[PDB]
């Protein structure tokens, strides 16, 4: 319950912070919506010695079109997600996977930006973001990068951010109107991270599917973009040998946990499962 | 130790505070509002629910220094200045809402955002809209009805 | 005036509301205390091991901290040790080794919880590891590692002048030689080994003390989460040496407590001896994790069942052998005679010839505990057990299990019914509670369309099976008669004393501690209906052992059987004296005298009346000269019986096989009784014992791996059900009274948690009977309904 | 020990005894409690 | 006035009274009077007054009231204490009531002296084992109307 | 406010105070030592005595501020940290020298006092020398025979009877 003593600061710009992280070292963590870091503060999991909170700093929030991306600020709580109208004309699939994440209380609080740098698997935006091939925009000290969420992670609490970096944004390629999409999340209760979940989004058209991208949340140390399994339904009519051969190329590179939502084995297979449920629901709204 | 200023239940309040401490700790011991409460050390159950700038916030998942400027209402700030029951502190009575009376305030603190969310919800709505707050006495379901009585109050004012 | 009296059967709304809904209770972490310190806990990081050295020398140099207490420091005043409502003994701190992960190593005080926790963190323990002993199955095997040292020598085996060391006990009872004859011969012989696993309380307010000696008075004072303030006094008294008088407990507003409560923890101790030692008040508050792997756990039952019976369904015996995980202490709350609690009403509503239990407890690397959780001294696993049993006979014979009920239950003419081993049940009338139970739910017609559904199934049709839960049951709560039921020594009555003031309101205490269960409402109901006085004009006290008549608290949902009843009679002792005084100011024979609501009225002279308004205040103005002055009376109730409510609960549940997830489609649950105090009440402590059922039969554990790591112990991943999750529950109920009790009125708080859990798990098990899936272990959560229908070959 | 019965009597310090008071302790040390020492939050004069 | 008198189960004593001392040592010498009848050490005995919400109704202290009232009150409910005793002894030791003799703090049997019960061991066994026709716990209340004034 | 640092009961305080506030008040309801107690407004009565800087001072005939720098003894600092009592406070008891006790902690502390003055007092210098400290209850007579029994405590040896 009780965290290690920390210095806490309060940057005015995206400069200053990473001015800060960059002079402070590892030692100094960003404190966003502080929905993950918090409770593993209280742990002692994590025992920074300063915390850079990002609250002040304005352009972290908002939800914008800019060419054919929407970007969402770091700081855009899931709440300001699931309220956006704008967002749900362009990117429904936001709004439904986040009412799919923890509870309201959390959800006040919470970031995106938070959400996709946390680098728990257990997180589900990190393979939203890979579903829909979302690129982070990170600032540091040597200026801003750009890195797809799909090459982001690389285990659990493993990303590819640098020392003195801030995630600033996400860009997300707005996919044509009337597409498909579904976030299907198997979970304990409100609040759990999913057994299995899977992101989805397609597009038909004389009864064939164009495109498809499917993110798999929380079944390996990572989220898992399933870039065979999308492949594989391109071309056909979504039909239930389609879907076997794409559930197989899903579950082929899961990697579960065994934990308290059930051995490997099981999460192994729900992924599998989610994604038909995620596909059918997709394929209706396309 | 850091100086914060901030509103609670609509009065000042400044105060030194460690960057660590809790919210939830600042509010109950050194602020003395003992409403709300501790019910878990992963942040589930919601006991410690706070509104907070106009959001329903876990308390013991912020730091005090977090909330500064903010402006809080704890449950001791819902009862009206002539002490009359806010709608839900009376419909939480009158559905016989609370036993133990434990997770009650952090009830009572997410439903009063909740109704300005949605001030006529449907039972889903009420359900998933209190899905942060765990109770152990209710089964939840005076809940519910504790909450569609107070709606219908708050309905019935203007 | 009648809009006015809120009595018996009013939905009386709850005085206790106005503080709650306000954040005006007083709960024990609420208390500030001048010069308070907090206090708490180095846990063990192993489950099974030697402590080497302890070196808290960095933790008492640190700034704010003003003591580590060690063994060390409590041996020389025997307190290392603290003794069980199970006759065994807790280590208090470690004192040669570990038994359990997270168990208490050092205490330290400090100025407050944070540096607490810094200090706690800068104590070094070196520890040489043990072998673990976690599956009971394996606890009297010749190598099970020896864990209780401190009390047992090594002993390999069963034939040995003691038990085997991790054997705690052998309780047996009922007819063993006429329940094997009858096992050799029976047509059908039925036997499962179900396990009801290992879960926790869990409520929402931890287990938590403020402990203040007053070393210039000499004087304790100690606040605290006491579901039994006056046992916990007594207690303290004879491990401290301070006497009764000198020690004042309080037990305060408590934030549920569900069991967990009852039996004292080595926080109290430590912050009562921290107190002593350093004359200024210390505070112990533990946090959720420690809770659930710290104290009292529930169920961990593997209970071997097996019901003999004819081939059309006449249950002519029972034969059950429990093996009982205590883990590392047997601290299992209990009467002291029972060391299995009341597991012996395994039998349950059905009239059975014959039958015979054995339970053996042993020691594992666990937290203590076991009874706890709406168990009524476990009767939620006698319940489960033969519940389950039914349902697998009834399979067995080919009969449906609600026809296999009807043809074996105790009919109403037969109460009290003495059951084969040995409580006398006091009414039931289960048939005309199960037809309205199954008329109800339409329990035919389910049937049909569940037998359609199974077609279905095979045909490819649909993923989803449909799953019929009954649960019969037969409680036991009240404990208890003095005759054999105590706890450590002191019988198991309850107390009530009430004073009528001058202008006629009125104070009332109970040796009870309410958690919730809005005795502060419906004591005064009580007392409002025997003597007409508004119940508003009364005030209702519990657990400050100063004021409180003696008495051994809540839990066994004994209050309304014991506090109910004393309170009842103390107000008829009321009544009989004010008839006294009505009869000296109407100058008549107190048998010309009637009681009429409010009043005593002259028999054929209905004008002439004094009210008991008026009878209190002529008790201190006009005493008559016979009388003493005053208005008051206690009684201390010894019960001689307990009471057997009943239910009749059924539970539709669908499942998606592919998915393993299951939903509860609908719960009806029938509840009985007796005369019921407050309905609305009642209703609430059904809902909220309904939604425990379904979390511990749907996915509430606690677990321990191979190396002792305690498992799930956090919110994380114990399943507490949200509003989403949790059921929409319908309440139905018979009444029938207990003939012994003054009002008629039985427990009930615990019923619900006890039939809940094996209607929920009867559902599921019945869901997939059709598939010869067996008996399928709790928790039904989704992993493991998927495992079983993997198993089964559905999912290809 | 086995007491006489005067020396049990002697023990109660009952009747007739000059018991000294239990008061004392407290009044002795500052440690008596009246009005003027109560301290209530928001008390006002 | 009035006495109320309480006995823990392990022998100390909780008592109040209806009077309210300002320093005439009630404290200390009402439980004189309760040791004196009871066979319990005065130091082991409690003695409040004040607190209306648990202090048996009484007038109060003045007109030198508080002996010739609540004291008569709290000797008449010790003396309902050691009469609960008396029978409690009875049923333990096996003989009639008026075979027992008291002898300080204990019942002995009349001729046969090593047959006793103390008031210690009374107040367990009416915690512990109370005889069938009895109430558990040991505890009284008097209140005691005056038949005249008491004239130092 | 001003700002006063002292020493009570042998531990430093810090503190600020009107320069009104009475030394009784600040001790009873800043520093919450409530044994010194008032029992007048004219500065007779002595209840209010605590031992400041070697002398019997009515701390309410006192501002706080004029005790900046002192070392002040209230009778909460009386009795060992072992918890043993003062000889004083012991012979109160044994003498039966306080009923009510509102005078006591005065009487004690005048009387500490006293007997540092005066170690071997007799009973007409134990009688004048409490003269600013008014009983109620005892009618002297028992003080002063706890004073003699204090005084023969800590000499070791009696004097008067
Ligand atoms: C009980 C509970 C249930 C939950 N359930 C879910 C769930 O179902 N699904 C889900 O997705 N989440 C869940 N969460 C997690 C929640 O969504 C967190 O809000 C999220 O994981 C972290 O976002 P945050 O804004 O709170 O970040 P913080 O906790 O403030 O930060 C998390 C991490 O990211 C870093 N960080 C934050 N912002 C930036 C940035 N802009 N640039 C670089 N680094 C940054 C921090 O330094 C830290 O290392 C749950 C949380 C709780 C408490
Ligand atoms: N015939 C009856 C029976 C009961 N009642 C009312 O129902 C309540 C519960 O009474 P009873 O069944 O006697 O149970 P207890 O009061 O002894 O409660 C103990 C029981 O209470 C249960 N319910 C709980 N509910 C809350 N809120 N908190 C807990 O800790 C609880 N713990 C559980 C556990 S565990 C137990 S053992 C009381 O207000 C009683 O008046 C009634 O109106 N008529
Ligand atoms: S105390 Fe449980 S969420 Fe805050
Ligand atoms: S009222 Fe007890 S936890 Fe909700
Ligand atoms: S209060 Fe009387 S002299 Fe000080
Ligand atoms: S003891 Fe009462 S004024 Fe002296």
């Amino acid at each position: 319950m009780i965290p290690g003593s920390f210095d806490y600061h309060r940057p005015k710009s995206i400069a200053d912070a990473v001015a800060l992280l960059t002079k402070l070292g590892e030692d100094a963590r960003p404190l966003a919506g502080g929905h993950s870091l918090i409770p593993i503060m209280k742990t002692r999991l994590a025992t920074p010695e300063h915390l850079v909170d990002l609250r002040d700093i304005g352009d972290l929030v908002g939800i914008r079109e800019e060419g054919t991306d929407v970007v969402i600020g770091a700081m855009t709580t899931q709440h300001a997600l699931i309220g956006s109208d704008f967002l749900a004309a362009k990117l429904p699939i936001i709004r439904e996977t986040s009412l799919l994440i923890a509870d309201p209380q959390i959800r006040y609080m919470g970031t995106i930006g938070g959400n996709a740098a946390n680098g728990d698997p257990g997180n589900d935006m990190p393979a939203l973001m890979q579903c829909l091939g979302a690129a982070y925009e990170l600032t540091g000290p040597e200026g801003a990068r750009i890195v797809a969420a799909r090459d982001y992670y690389q285990g659990a609490y493993f990303t590819a951010i640098e020392p003195g970096e801030l995630l600033t944004a996400i860009r997300i390629p707005v996919p044509p109107t009337g597409h498909g999409y579904a976030y299907e999340k198997l979970k304990r209760k409100i609040g759990d991270y999913a057994t299995a979940a899977a992101a989805v989004v397609l597009t038909m058209s004389g009864g064939k599917c164009v495109t498809a991208s499917i993110g798999l949340t929380n079944v390996a140390n990572t989220p898992l973009w399933a870039e065979e399994a999308g492949k594989v339904l391109v071309g056909t009519a979504l039909d239930k040998p389609a879907l076997d051969k794409a559930v197989a190329l899903a579950e082929a590179i899961t990697a579960p946990a065994s934990d308290g939502r059930g051995p490997a084995e099981y999460r192994t297979k729900m992924a599998g499962v989610m994604l038909r449920r995620a596909v059918e629901r997709a394929k209706a709204r396309a | 130790k850091a100086h914060i200023e901030l509103t609670i239940n609509g009065h000042p309040v400044e105060a030194l505070v460690e960057p660590r401490t809790l919210l939830i700790h600042f509010i109950r011991e050194q602020q003395n509002l003992t409403g709300a409460h501790i019910g878990c050390d992963t942040s589930h159950c919601g006991a410690c629910t706070v509104d907070l700038d106009g959001m329903s916030v876990k308390s013991c998942t912020m730091f005090a220094v977090q909330a500064n400027g903010a402006s809080i209402t704890t449950i001791e700030g819902m009862a009206a200045p002539d002490g009359t029951l806010s709608a839900l502190q009376e419909g939480f009575r009158m559905m016989h809402g609370l036993q133990c009376g434990y997770c009650t305030p952090g009830m009572i603190m997410r439903s009063h955002r909740l109704l300005q969310e949605n001030p006529s919800p449907t039972e889903a709505e009420i359900r998933f809209g209190i899905g942060g707050n765990l109770c152990r006495c209710t089964g939840y379901q005076n809940i519910v009805k504790a909450i569609q009585y107070a709606a219908a109050k708050i309905n019935g004012v203007p | 005036r009648a809009e006015k009296l809120q009595g018996m059967g009013c939905k009386r709304k709850r005085v206790e509301d106005i503080r709650f809904t306000q954040g005006k209770g007083n709960y024990v972490d609420d208390v500030k205390l001048p010069g308070m310190l907090f206090g708490d806990f180095v846990r063990s990081s192993h489950a099974h091991a030697r402590i080497k050295s302890i070196d808290t020398s960095k933790a008492k140099a640190l700034p704010g901290v003003f003591a580590v207490l060690t063994a060390a420091d409590l041996k020389p005043l025997n307190l290392h040790y603290m003794p069980t409502l199970a006759g065994d003994v807790q280590a208090v701190l470690a004192d040669e080794k570990v038994l359990f992960q997270n168990q208490e190593v050092a205490f330290v005080v400090a100025k407050d919880r944070y540096v607490a926790a810094d200090a706690i963190e800068l104590v070094e323990v070196d520890y040489e590891p043990l072998p673990v002993l976690v599956d009971p199955f394996k606890a009297m095997e010749p190598d099970a590692p020896l864990l209780r040292e401190d009390i047992k020598d090594k002993m390999t085996g069963a034939h040995g002048a003691r038990k085997h060391h991790n054997h705690i006990f052998r309780w047996e009872i009922g007819d063993k030689e006429g329940t094997d004859a009858t096992f050799a011969k029976a047509e059908v012989v039925s036997k499962d080994m179900f396990t009801y696993h290992r879960v926790h309380p869990s409520p929402l307010e931890t287990c938590q003390c403020v402990a203040s000696m007053d070393k210039i008075k000499g004087e304790l004072t100690l606040w605290g989460t006491f579901q039994a303030p006056h046992v916990i006094r007594t207690v303290v008294s004879l491990i401290s040496g301070l006497p009764e008088h000198k020690i004042h407990v309080i037990a305060p507003d408590i934030g549920g407590g569900f069991g967990n409560k009852v039996g004292a923890y080595s926080g109290y101790v430590c912050a009562v001896v921290a107190s002593i030692v350093l004359g200024v008040p210390v505070k112990w508050v533990e946090d959720r994790m420690e809770n659930l792997s710290t104290t009292s756990f529930a169920r961990d039952y593997h209970m071997t069942t097996e019901l003999a019976a004819t081939k059309d369904g006449k249950i002519l015996a029972m034969r059950c052998h429990v093996l009982a995980d205590h883990g590392a202490f047997d601290a299992c709350a209990d009467p002291s005679k029972w060391p299995a609690g009341f597991m012996n009403i395994c039998t349950g509503s059905y009239d059975m010839p014959v039958a015979h239990l054995a339970v053996d407890g042993v020691y594992t690397n666990k937290a203590s505990g076991g009874v706890a959780y709406r168990c009524s001294f476990r009767v939620t696993e006698a319940v489960y057990a033969i519940e389950r049993a039914i349902e697998t006979l009834a399979q067995r014979l080919e009969m449906d299990s609600a026809d296999l009920r009807i043809k074996n239950f105790i009919q109403p003419e037969q109460f009290p019914y003495m059951a084969p081993l040995g409580w006398e049940y006091d009414s039931g009338n289960y048939p005309l509670a199960m037809k309205k139970a199954m008329d109800t739910v339409g329990y035919h017609q389910l049937r049909a369309e569940q037998k359609a559904k199974q077609e279905a199934f095979k045909r490819g049709e649909t993923r989803e099976i449909m799953g019929i839960g009954i649960s019969f049951f037969t409680e036991i709560v009240g404990a208890g008669p003095s005759k054999n039921c105590d706890i450590l020594g002191v019988s198991m009555f309850d107390s009530a004393e009430i004073r009528i003031h001058p202008t006629g309101s009125v104070i009332a205490r109970m040796g009870t501690k309410s958690q919730g269960q809005g005795h502060e409402t419906t004591y005064a109901q009580i007392i409002a209906t025997e003597l007409g006085i508004p119940a508003d004009d009364i005030m209702i006290e519990e657990g400050n052992t100063d004021t409180a008549p003696y008495g051994l608290g809540t839990y066994g949902s004994r209050s309304t059987p014991t506090a109910g009843a004393a309170t009842a009679v103390a107000a008829r002792k009321i009544k009989a004296k004010a008839q006294m005084i009505a009869a000296h100011m109407l100058e008549v024979h107190e048998g010309d005298l009637e009681w009429d609501v409010d009043r005593f009225r002259v028999k054929g002279l209905p004008e002439k009346f004094k009210t008991m308004k008026e009878l209190a205040w002529a008790s201190y103005n006009s005493p008559p000269p016979n009388l003493e002055p005053g208005l008051e009376a206690v009684n201390y109730y010894d019960p001689p019986n307990m009471t057997y409510p009943f239910g009749a609960y059924f539970c539709i549940m669908d499942i998606d096989v592919d998915t393993g997830v299951a939903k509860t489609r609908r719960f009806y649950a029938l509840d009985d009784c007796g005369t019921r105090i407050n309905p609305m009440i009642i209703e609430g402590q059904v809902h909220g014992g309904l939604t425990e059922a379904f979390a511990v039969a749907m996915g509430q554990e606690i677990r321990y791996d191979e190396q002792g790591n305690v498992l799930g112990a956090s919110f994380m991943d114990f399943f507490l059900p949200t509003a989403v999750e949790t059921p929409k529950w319908e309440t139905d109920y018979t009444v029938t009274p207990s003939p012994h009790h003054p009002i008629g009125a039985k427990g009930v708080g615990e019923s619900p948690h006890v039939g809940g859990v094996p209607c929920f798990s009867n559902a599921v098990n019945d869901a997939y009977a059709f598939l010869n899936a067996g008996h399928i272990q709790m928790p039904h959560d989704a992993w493991r309904l998927w495992k079983v229908g993997e198993q089964l070959g559905l999912h290809v | 020990v086995e007491p006489t019965s005067a020396e049990r009597a002697e023990k109660l310090q009952g009747m007739g005894c000059k018991r000294k008071r239990v008061e004392d302790i407290r009044f002795t040390q500052g440690k008596g409690n009246y009005v003027d020492d109560v301290k209530l939050p928001g008390m006002l004069f």
